[PDB]
């Protein structure tokens, strides 16, 4: 029975390099080609590399070209993937799969990959911006507003409205890991279209890692 | 009966006084040819042959190694070490060699017209020796061999395994000349047509395609062989430029070579051949092509060169 | 080049589910299907179009034709819910590429059509020399969509950072996407558009720098 294990994953600050290994067993390793695949947290699979059984040929995705170098070793039944310059977006789970044959063939068996995390480990306070209502943002008798927390590290932030006095219709989204290496979050609440110019709405944000709290009043636009 | 691994004795038709190399070595390593080796035939009997599991291939390989090391002396060898050696220019000329079995044993020979290399064979015969075989250390193309009597035959321990190489024996012999190289384009095109016939008969009618090999050492990417003791390397891109459903090939001579004898690189000295095409070694590119299927030249393994000759023979023990 | 397959496939138990996969390279190249369950490594299901690797459930059929390969699942069950991927190669056969991923899920509540709201850059942000359009998607079920940004009528992919569909308080799903731009780019184009594809429907919301 086939078995593929991966190793080398961990946490590394950007700019560093790395080497991932993949031991195989249960099939003629010397007669098969191997693929490296990548999958960011909760994202679709992304192909990384392929290498032939004899190693004469091997190809990389245009994304990691020039940084990743794929290797192998049949005398040890081991596959290798070296990453010279680590980018934030390189953070993902790295699966090591075998090929149907030994020359540019489908990905048959997958071995549970290894998680690679790239993070600058550098604190930074958020920058809140206002998301005010407009014509289209109004869905009939109701409209929607919010605030946008931007470029903060390391998560998570809390966000309330009117110091937690507003809880109906409010909804917060998950954060993204922008290419810059930091996190951006967006919070929103829906309110009656009438109260836009009568009641005040203040977005409260708490980033405890930096010991910062940001209050940002959301005002409608002049038009 | 069951075949047994023994030390056959090669029977050559060589001459001692003559300067040539294979003759010098075969004089002291082989024996003269029997005027006739009685071909004791059997009709109502069959036996299992597996060309990919025959000790005769191994023994032959070791004999050719002993010939090259004993005879053709490379200038220098790099096999994880260093060595300085003389480089006498030798006369390299493959001669027909037989491989006879000693007393108590015999050689079962499959005399069936078409034989896919593996599986039982009918119309089996018994012999004491082997037909005329020339140890040709060629790649990509098989030369000075024994072509299939009727039509064409393709062989491989597993066609659906693209790593496993494919051996081919032709309907006719194709003339190839070298000194650069030349070769009748038309006869080549015809042989290609026949190969397409067999292959198409093998892979559910899928369209067949030819194309040169990609990557590899200069030995594998190019047709490498010997000529008067000098290593020839030729570019066979002109023989693979069409897809189905005269030619002159450029060549070089660089003595820096990768010894087929062992995983290492040995060199010779600068310097100071017309043959047949009796077989072909190919590899299939699996890929994902819906209808197209591409086959490219390859080799590098000499046991495949011997197996093209010792596929019907196999040792056996008797009273 | 690209393999486009639906984002979500809702299924009431027992019905026959079907997933597609369109790519101009499928004309001369096979399609290979794949399955990945929650927190598990993906697994092959169908290779070279029709062919199946026994013994896997025969209810998985592959109909490769033209530029469309269809993965059919007879009698979907609660176990079958998972993320499927059609993968292939480009015209050259040298590179491999995966589809966007299709989320097969059993219907536990009624299908909710996504509501989309696109917020253009704020004045303070611009005065900080930065711009970001914020597309927000809410109240959709099942929880899987695609997000395609466009400048004028042209697709844009540089600067797009999207989340994965999370769960609201009301048991429905909500996702967000961000398009990061410089003020110049925001002042040059006539209008940017966030596009959201949820099964059966694609909604698009446009903003312009001229508007407020
Ligand atoms: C020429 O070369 C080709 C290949 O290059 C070759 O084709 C392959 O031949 C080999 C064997 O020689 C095949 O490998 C074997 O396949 C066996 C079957 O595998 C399938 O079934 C597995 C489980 O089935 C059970 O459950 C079902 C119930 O539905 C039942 O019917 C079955 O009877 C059985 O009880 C399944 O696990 C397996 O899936 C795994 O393996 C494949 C491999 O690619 C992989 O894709 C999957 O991701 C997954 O890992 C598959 O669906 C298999 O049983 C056999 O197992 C070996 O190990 C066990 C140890 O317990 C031994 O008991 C067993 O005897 C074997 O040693 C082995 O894996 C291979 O599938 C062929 N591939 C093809 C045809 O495409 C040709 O034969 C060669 N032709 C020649 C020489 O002429
Ligand atoms: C497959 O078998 C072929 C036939 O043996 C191989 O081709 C032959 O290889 C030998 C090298 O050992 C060549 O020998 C050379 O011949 C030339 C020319 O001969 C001259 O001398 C004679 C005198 O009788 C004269 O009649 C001729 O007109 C020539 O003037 C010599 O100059 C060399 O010194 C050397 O003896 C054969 O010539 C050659 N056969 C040919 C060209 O027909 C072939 O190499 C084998 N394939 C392999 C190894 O891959
Ligand atoms: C070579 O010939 C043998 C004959 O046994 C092949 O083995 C079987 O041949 C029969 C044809 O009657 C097929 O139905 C079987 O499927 C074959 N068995 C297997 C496992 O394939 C053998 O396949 C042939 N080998 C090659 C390379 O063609
Ligand atoms: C390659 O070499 C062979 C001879 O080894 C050539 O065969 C000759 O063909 C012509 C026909 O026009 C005959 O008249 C000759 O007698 C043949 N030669 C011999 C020795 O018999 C063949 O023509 C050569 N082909 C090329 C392209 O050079
Ligand atoms: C066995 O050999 C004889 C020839 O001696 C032949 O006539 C016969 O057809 C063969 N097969 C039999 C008897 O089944
Ligand atoms: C004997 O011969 C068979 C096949 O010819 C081979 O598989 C086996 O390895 C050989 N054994 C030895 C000791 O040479
Ligand atoms: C067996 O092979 C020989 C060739 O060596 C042939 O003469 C004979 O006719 C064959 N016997 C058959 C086909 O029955
Ligand atoms: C090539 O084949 C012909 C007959 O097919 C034969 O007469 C000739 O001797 C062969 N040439 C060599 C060098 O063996
Ligand atoms: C091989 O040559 C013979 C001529 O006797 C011919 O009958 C046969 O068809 C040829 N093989 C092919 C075309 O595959
Ligand atoms: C053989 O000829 C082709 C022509 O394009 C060339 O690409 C290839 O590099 C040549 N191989 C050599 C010189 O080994």
């Amino acid at each position: 029975q086939v078995q593929l294990v991966e190793s080398g994953g961990g946490l590394f600050q950007p700019g560093r390099s790395l080497r991932l290994s993949c031991v195989a067993s249960g099939f003629s390793f010397n007669e098969k080609a191997m693929h490296w695949v990548r999958q960011a947290p909760g994202k679709g699979l992304e192909w990384v590399a392929i290498i032939w059984y004899n190693s004469i040929h091997k190809n990389y995705a245009d994304s990691v070209k020039g940084r990743f170098t794929i290797s192998r070793d049949n005398s040890k039944n081991t596959l290798y993937l070296q990453m010279n310059s680590l980018r934030a977006d390189d953070t993902a789970v790295y699966y090591c799969a075998n090929a149907g044959g030994g020359k540019y063939d489908y990905l048959d068996v997958w071995g549970r990959g290894t998680t690679v995390t790239v993070s600058s480990a550098s604190t930074k306070g958020p920058s809140v911006f206002p998301l005010a209502p407009s014509s289209k943002s109004t869905s009939g008798g109701t409209a929607a507003l919010g605030c946008l927390v931007k470029d903060y590290f390391p998560e998570p932030v809390t966000v309330s409205w009117n110091s937690g006095a507003l809880t109906s219709g409010v909804h917060t989204f998950p954060a993204v890991l922008q290419s810059s290496g930091l996190y951006s979050l967006s919070s929103v609440v829906t309110v009656p279209s009438s109260s836009l110019g009568t009641q005040t709405y203040i977005c409260n944000v708490n980033h405890k890692p930096s010991n910062t709290k940001v209050d940002k009043k959301v005002e409608p636009k002049s038009c | 009966w069951k075949e047994a691994n023994t030390t056959l004795f090669c029977a050559s038709d060589a001459k001692a006084y003559d300067t040539e190399a294979h003759n010098v070595w075969a004089t002291h390593a082989c024996v003269p040819t029997d005027p006739n080796p009685q071909e004791v035939v059997l009709e109502n009997v069959t036996e299992n042959f597996n060309m990919w599991k025959n000790h005769m291939v191994e023994q032959m390989h070791e004999d050719i190694i002993s010939l090259w090391d004993q005879s053709l002396k490379p200038c220098v060898k790099l096999t994880g070490g260093v060595i300085t050696q003389a480089c006498p220019k030798i006369s390299f000329e493959p001669i027909p060699i037989h491989y006879c079995a000693p007393a108590g044993f015999a050689i079962l020979k499959c005399n069936d017209k078409k034989f896919n290399g593996t599986g039982p064979c009918t119309n089996v015969s018994t012999v004491q020796c082997t037909h005329g075989i020339r140890p040709v250390v060629s790649t990509q193309l098989l030369l000075n061999g024994s072509l299939a009597e009727e039509e064409v035959v393709i062989r491989s321990e597993n066609f659906t395994n693209n790593v496993k190489n494919i051996i081919v024996q032709l309907n006719e012999s194709v003339q190839i000349n070298c000194t650069h190289c030349n070769i009748s384009r038309e006869k080549w095109q015809n042989t290609l047509k026949q190969i397409v016939k067999k292959l198409r008969e093998q892979f559910k009618n899928k369209t067949i395609a030819f194309a040169p090999s990609s990557g590899g050492d200069p030995e594998i990417v190019m047709h490498s062989f010997n000529c008067n003791g000098e290593f020839f390397y030729c570019n066979t891109t002109k023989l693979f430029t069409s897809t189905w459903n005269v030619i002159t090939l450029p060549c070089r001579i660089r003595q820096i070579i990768n010894m087929w004898q062992e995983v290492g690189k040995a060199m010779y000295a600068p310097p100071i051949c017309s043959s047949n095409i009796t077989g072909l070694l190919l590899t299939r590119d699996g890929g994902v092509d819906t209808t197209k299927e591409t086959f490219r030249p390859g080799g590098g393994n000499m046991k495949d060169n011997w197996r093209s000759e010792l596929y019907k023979y196999k040792v056996v023990r008797i009273e | 080049y690209e393999l486009t397959q639906p984002p979500s496939v809702s299924v009431s138990p027992g019905q026959t589910a079907r997933i597609t996969c369109s790519g101009d390279t499928l004309s001369t190249k096979w399609s290979y299907w794949c399955q990945q369950k929650s927190g598990q490594a993906p697994v092959l299901v169908i290779y070279e179009g029709n062919k199946r690797f026994s013994g896997t459930p025969a209810k998985f059929s592959g109909f490769h034709s033209g530029t469309m390969a269809t993965l059919t699942i007879s009698g979907a069950q609660v176990d079958d819910e998972a993320d499927y991927y059609c993968f292939s190669t480009d015209s050259s056969g040298q590179t491999w590429v995966f589809g966007g991923g299709t989320k097969l899920t059993v219907l536990r509540q009624p299908k909710a059509a996504p509501s989309v709201t696109l917020f253009p850059p704020s004045s303070e942000e611009l005065q900080a020399n930065k711009a970001t359009l914020v597309c927000l998607i809410s109240d959709f079920y099942p929880g899987a969509v695609t997000v395609a940004w466009k400048a004028d009528s042209s697709p844009v992919k540089a600067g797009v950072e999207t989340t994965t569909p999370s769960k609201q308080s009301n048991n429905k799903y909500a996702a967000s996407s961000y398009l990061s731009l410089t003020p110049e780019q925001w002042k040059s184009h006539r209008s940017y558009s966030c596009q959201v594809t949820h099964e059966g429907s694609t909604v698009e919301k446009t903003v312009a720098p001229t508007e407020c």
